C-alpha cells in the first residue's frame, strides 16, 4: 500500500533515503495487535481513530486527555492519516495529569496494570507499550518496565530530551526494554535527543504531525515522539509475523537503516528504524 | 519522584 503526501516520519521509516513524501506498507496494518499508550490519555472519540482507541485505565478523577501528548503519541501509533499502524487497537492508560506530571508510583502500577489488562483484550498477533515519559534514575520504574517486558509485552520507552547520556534517566537506561532516540527529517540526531550505549535505535522525531484533542493537529518535537513510531513499526511486524514481543527491539535493530544519521557521537547506535517493506 | 512528559 502507499500513502502519498505522508508525514515526513512515516515515509522515512519505509525509505531507505531521506527527502521522500509516500508512507509504503503493507495492508495488513498491524491488525490484531494491540498497543497501550501509557501517557496522559487519549482522545478516543477523535474521527483519526475510528473507533480503535479505547480508554481503559486512569489514576486521576477523569479519563480524558487534557493536555494533549497522549493522543499525539496515540496518533503515530495508529491514527488513520498520521499513524503507522493504521489498523491496531489502541488502549490508554492515564498515569499523567493534565500538567503531563506523575508520581514514579503511579507509573509502576500502570505498568503493572497492562502487565494484566493484556489478558483480557484480544491481541492474537501481540501486544505493545510505549511510554513517551520520564525522569532521573529509578531502580523501581526500571524492574517495572522489566517486569512488562517479561510479561511477553514489547516495550518501546523514550530516551528522553536533555541533550545528555541516557544512563541517568528510567525508564531510559532498562536494559531489557527498547529505548528510541530522535532524529530530524534531514538525519541528524535531534539536538535535544539523549544518547549513549543504551539506546537500541532512533526513529523520526522533530517536527511531528499528528493528532491533538479537540479533533485538532499539530506538530511536536521530541523523543516522547520518535517513541510512538517505533512501537507502531513494533506493533506492524508482530502482525506480517516477522518478530515476536521478545525479540521484536533486536530486530528493528538488525534490519534498520545503518550509518544514515549524523550528529552521533561515539558509542551510540547509528541505527534509523526501518519497516523494510518492498511492494 | 515525579516523571514528566518527554
Ligand atoms: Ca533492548
Amino acid at each position: 500500500a502507499a500513502q502519498t503526501n505522508a508525514p515526513w516520519g512515516l515515509a522515512r521509516i519505509s525509505s531507505t533515503s531521506p527527502g521522500t513524501s509516500t508512507y509504503y506498507y503493507d495492508e495488513s496494518a498491524g491488525q490484531g495487535s494491540c498497543v497501550y499508550v501509557i501517557d496522559t490519555g487519549i482522545e478516543a472519540s477523535h474521527p483519526e481513530f475510528e473507533g480503535r482507541a479505547q480508554m481503559v485505565k486512569t489514576y486521576y478523577y477523569s479519563s480524558r486527555d487534557g493536555n494533549g501528548h497522549g493522543t499525539h503519541c496515540a496518533g503515530t501509533v495508529g491514527s488513520r492519516t498520521y499513524g503507522v499502524a493504521k489498523k491496531t487497537q489502541l488502549f490508554g492508560v492515564k498515569v499523567l495529569d493534565d500538567n503531563g506530571s506523575g508520581q514514579y508510583s503511579t507509573i509502576i502500577a500502570g505498568m503493572d496494570f497492562v502487565a494484566s489488562d493484556k489478558n483480557n483484550r484480544n491481541c492474537p498477533k501481540g501486544v505493545v507499550a510505549s511510554l513517551s515519559l520520564g525522569g532521573g534514575y529509578s531502580s523501581s520504574v526500571n524492574s517495572a518496565a522489566a517486569r512488562l517486558q517479561s510479561s511477553g509485552v514489547m516495550v518501546a520507552v523514550a530516551a528522553g530530551n536533555n541533550n545528555a547520556d541516557a544512563r541517568n534517566y528510567s525508564p531510559a537506561s532498562e536494559p531489557s526494554v527498547c529505548t528510541v532516540g530522535a532524529s530530524d527529517r534531514y538525519d541528524r540526531r535531534s539536538s535535544f535527543s539523549n544518547y549513549g550505549s543504551v539506546l537500541d535505535i532512533f526513529g523520526p522525531g522533530t517536527d511531528i504531525l499528528s493528532t491533538w484533542i479537540g479533533g485538532s493537529t499539530r506538530s511536536i518535537s521530541g523523543t516522547s515522539m520518535a517513541t510512538p513510531h517505533v512501537a507502531g513499526l513494533a506493533a506492524y511486524l508482530m502482525t506480517l509475523g516477522k518478530t515476536t514481543a521478545a525479540s521484536a527491539c533486536r530486530y528493528i535493530a538488525d534490519t534498520a537503516n545503518k550509518g544514515d544519521l549524523s550528529n552521533i557521537p561515539f558509542g551510540t547506535v547509528n541505527l534509523l528504524a526501518y519497516n523494510n517493506y518492498q511492494a | 519522584a515525579a516523571a514528566s512528559v518527554k
